[PDB]
């Protein structure tokens, strides 16, 4: 759910 | 397009002359005699009684198309001191054969040339979906299924003017090189395919007399590493008079098309439509952008959780650009290979009637965070040391050098952006950031003065200055993160005294400063084009940078209306001093700052207002083909 | 390469300055005061007492490298009307970091530019085999196995001048973009690899003080559709002072190399070595070319039947060109994908010490006769409407348009030749010929006048003229094919009266005339550059053209010595009138014509003297990088 | 053995 991966 | 006709007294010669070509005569080769005279019918103009010397140039020109075969004639009379005149005959048939396209770039040499004084027709990639209840882009099959589809295509016309029986003994063939046939398709109108991926040539069925035959051309591929962007279509006139001999080419002509590149729109181009997929947990965020959109007169589209799959990062899966020809301009979504929960959105919801689609990269892995289009931006129009970039300059983030642990945007993407040529990409340094996106440290906003914009950069420096100033005025006790129930408040004095936080932000400052000077060189910016936005960072996993408080530069720019993440700064005199500082910097430009609570919904998951939204903007009025890259 | 240093009265700043870069000072950001003064140590030159106004430009320049860290200093004293002077300190360490290559193109901006006034280093593809008893080209492994191999490579040197302890806290890294690392390899000399296909970056082990580090660079790929021909190598200086922070780039510099293209040599360049693989049935042919070679001072190499596999067409499996850098020029064989009996010859016999190797196309099928290098030629130097082609223009044969039955040279080959840029290929029309090669209708020979050559073209016209003239003088009974025991003689009168033969040769004339005008436009030729060689053809299988008698234009040009197939023409006054006609045309240019009996050995198998041989010629003195394509 | 194929 984070912007990161 | 020169032709040298050999005339012979042994027998009459017969030949075709296409109007607008050079026809000359070999009078000497098969001559008997010292001198020669030429007599022609009134429709033939002879430029040049003369001696029979090889270097004598004799050129024939015809004023109009023939009504009948051989209806013009030339008589070359050879003679000498004691020699009765010996005549050789040439019978001529003039025809008009012109392949026409919109080469002046308005409405309808064989070189394509850039600029306002240049020449050459434009072709659009037919990458949208005008067909009714369908899934494929229009250019994937070999039929015109909708009449409005033809609006996307380029008109080419073959005008011929010949005797009524001319194609008894001649045939026209339309062709494209086999190396280019996979990138174009052409239809004959009365629509059915004549040229394309399977078919590099077609015999045209053409009646004698005056005729006009219309073709519609679609491009099937954008410029790229393997494709400079040019398509040449050729008409050949063949002599088929002899049943026992192969066909003989007597004339060729061509038109060269350039395929229109995919062009991005910077934050300074007026917004037309705002995207969010804020149908997931939280609705007040969505309420705020909806108010901004309304304020900025934009259409608003929202992607629900059932389609999102809980992917809220509307910035990252796509970039809405455009393609532009004199007859047609349309928006076009570049779909990122990111392929997270929003994977289907560009395909199923954005592409459609008059909305095109492009994608690049591997679609099942082999990707990185720098392939998210938060890492893909463009500058406003700029002029750099006399070189004009009237559509701006694509900016995307990279590492400073390739190492085992460094990331880059996939080469396929990088290669596609460079090949579009018209927004000459610039690599910036973004890999110091955890997420890794240029939208975490820069923005552009309109301004009414100077070059019509400001570059905004995140600035630890500005924030330490701001906080030191408050402390100096007795507000050291003021709490960062006031307003947040589920967070540890921190005092201005403790933030300033924190030596590790300061070291981290000095390293970050250096990273951003590097980009500052890089943008200064590559965009021709002066300090007076640049505004620093107070912003603190912290280094975390792998010493990578993350926003200490909501990253205010990661903002939604909707003209003069700005959607800025709410930093929840120290409240001094009834107002967050960060908001106040930002306002003091931007309001003077006529910008209106709206601060949006994105804290638990976006900030906490490594992005902000820009990262959670996207925008379709107005295409530049400047026509890309008028640039000289 | 701009740097903006922020000076602060709160604490001294420390910074490195690389000589030759722009260093400026931000004096205002963190100032207290109305005015400021600057005082620097003698090794620092300050360009710019002044008011504290942001727009005041203060630039620092250092004259030489530092002996010790921070051994230069700047003191900015801030002051006001009632304010004791407040000083901020800046300690500076100057270093020299220069990455050098032969950018002036003799012997050792970061853009590569063409022409005599241009700049940029040259890199050769290391495609030969200097290694002793080996099979691989030198560039296939990652070692320098022979000292003479380094002669093929480009020298790059890193000169540094720093304090003795400088690399305690800084590190240099050498790198190449991942998109370019497969096309270059670089070795460090003391040789071992530092950069290459597996390794885009390497930490250099560099001592403080004055040091010079030598690298040798080899290219691994020629320019091509996927590779414009440029390689950039970059040195980055990294600040590694903080054990708890990532490394910080403080300086980058680059050198851009262009990879040298493969260049062909026309018939007008002096011959150095002649090839035949005439070890098969017949030795008198081989005797004649051996005499010509001896006459022209050429090395001679011959391929025996055991290696030939009965493939006598030495013209067709290869083309001997060259690559050229300021430090090194060497011949390079382009190996055709033809891959008939001569397949192993270029690999096993031609490539070797100072003889390079290139090949293109599919090697196990998917090929055509137009891929034989009888169909690959070059013109002499020419100037075309003011545009200069000082290395000539590659010529290769094609169809006039793509049909189901038409042939072309494989696109991979076509693509490679165009990407070399320096001999801008021209497509000619050769597919009317059975075999299909441009060497069946054209040749170039030296001439002492005009542009230094003549274009020779086969000419049915010239032969009918010649034969009509003999008949007119009473020789109608004269026999074509006199001298040939195993052939039906034909009389001049019967040849002339043959209406089908005449039709065939008119169609052929039209095909050659088309090429004539095409060569005239694309090479800028006038008629006076052109000589017609009397030559008859016949249409056979699929109405494709074959030589009626030995194709005299398919000749071996060894300077002024010509090896012309013996036509066995009508003998009039003790001499073949075809030979006599050819001599009358070429002897006036100082050419010596030797007529070689190739009848049963080559002619009868669809080729002649040119087709049965090849030649290595002297490279142009004109340096390719001095052209502006 | 011909030039052609
Ligand atoms: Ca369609
Ligand atoms: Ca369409
Ligand atoms: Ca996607
Ligand atoms: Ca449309
Ligand atoms: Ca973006
Ligand atoms: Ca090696
Ligand atoms: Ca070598
Ligand atoms: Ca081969
Ligand atoms: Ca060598
Ligand atoms: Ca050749």
């Amino acid at each position: 759910t984070a912007r990161k991966s | 397009q020169g032709t040298l006709i050999r005339v012979t007294p042994e027998q009459p010669t017969h030949a075709v002359c296409v109007l607008g070509t050079l026809t000359q005569l070999d009078i000497c080769s098969s001559a008997p005699c010292t001198s020669f005279s030429i007599n022609a019918s009134p429709g033939v103009v002879v430029d040049i009684t003369w001696p029979l010397d090889p270097g004598v140039e004799v050129t024939l020109t015809m004023k109009a198309a023939s009504g009948s075969t051989g209806d013009q004639k030339v008589q070359i009379s050879y003679y000498g001191p004691k020699t009765p005149p010996v005549k050789a005959l040439l019978y001529l048939t003039a025809v008009e054969i012109s392949l026409c396209a919109d080469i002046t770039r308005t409405g309808k040499q064989r070189t394509w040339t850039w600029g306002p004084c240049g020449q050459g027709a434009i072709l659009l990639v037919n990458c949208d979906r005008d067909n009714l209840e369908s899934s494929a882009m229009d250019c994937e099959d070999d039929e015109v299924l909708d009449s409005e589809d033809l609006q996307d295509m380029s008109l080419m016309t073959l005008s011929t003017k010949t005797p009524k029986d001319f194609f008894t003994n001649h045939t026209l063939v339309l062709h494209v090189a086999r190396s280019e046939m996979d990138k174009v398709r052409v239809f004959q109108a009365t629509c059915s395919v004549v040229l394309g991926p399977k078919w590099p040539s077609h015999y045209l069925m053409v009646p004698g007399g005056k005729h006009n035959m219309d073709f519609y051309v679609e491009a099937l591929a954008f410029p790229d590493t393997d494709f400079p962007g040019l398509i040449t279509l050729t008409i050949s006139l063949l002599d088929t008079s002899n049943l026992e001999l192969p066909e003989a080419v007597v004339f060729q002509d061509s038109v060269v098309f350039r395929v229109a590149p995919w062009i991005m729109t910077p934050n300074t181009q007026p917004p037309q439509e705002v995207y969010a997929c804020s149908i997931f947990e939280n609705e007040d965020f969505l309420k705020s952008v909806t108010t901004l959109a309304m304020k900025a007169k934009c259409k608003l589209t929202i992607c629900p959780e059932e389609e999102n799959m809980d992917d809220q990062w509307m910035q990252d899966e796509m970039e809405i650009g455009y393609i532009q020809a004199p007859h047609k301009t349309l928006p076009v979504v570049f779909d990122s290979p990111r392929n997270r929960g929003l994977k289907e959105f560009p395909i199923k919801r954005v592409m459609g009637p008059d909305f095109g689609y492009v994608t690049r990269g591997p679609q099942t892995g082999g990707i990185s965070g720098l392939d998210s289009f938060g890492n893909l931006e463009v500058s406003p129009p700029v002029t750099v040391r006399g070189k004009e970039y009237p559509l701006g300059r694509i900016l995307f983030g990279d590492s400073c050098y390739p190492s085992n642990d460094s990331r880059q945007m996939h080469q396929a993407l990088q290669d596609f952006l460079s090949a579009q040529q018209v927004q000459a990409p610039v690599k910036l340094y973004s890999d110091w950031l955890s997420v890794g996106h240029v939208d975490e440290f820069l923005s552009f906003v309109p301004a009414p003065d100077r070059k019509g914009f400001r570059l905004l950069l995140a600035s630890p420096r500005s924030c330490y200055k701001l906080f030191q100033e408050q402390q100096n005025e007795g507000h050291g006790e003021a709490l960062l993160f006031e307003g947040i129930k589920k967070k540890k408040q921190q005092k201005i004095k403790n933030i300033l005294s924190n030596k590790t936080l300061r070291e981290h932000n000095s390293f970050v400052e250096r990273c951003i400063d590097w980009n500052r000077e890089l943008l200064k060189r590559e965009l021709g910016l002066a300090e007076s084009d640049i505004i620093d936005i107070p912003q603190l960072f912290k280094l975390k996993e792998f010493s990578k940078a993350e926003a200490f408080f909501p990253n205010m530069v990661n903002m939604l720019v909707l003209g003069k209306h700005l959607g800025i993440p709410k930093p929840f700064g120290p409240v001094i005199n009834g107002r967050c001093c960060l908001e106040e500082k930002v306002c003091s910097l931007l309001e003077p430009l006529g910008l209106q700052c709206t601060f949006i609570n994105d804290f638990f919904t976006y900030h906490i998951r490594h992005g902000e207002v820009h990262a959670g939204t996207n925008v379709r903007r107005k295409p530049f009025s400047f026509k890309w083909w008028n640039m000289v890259p």
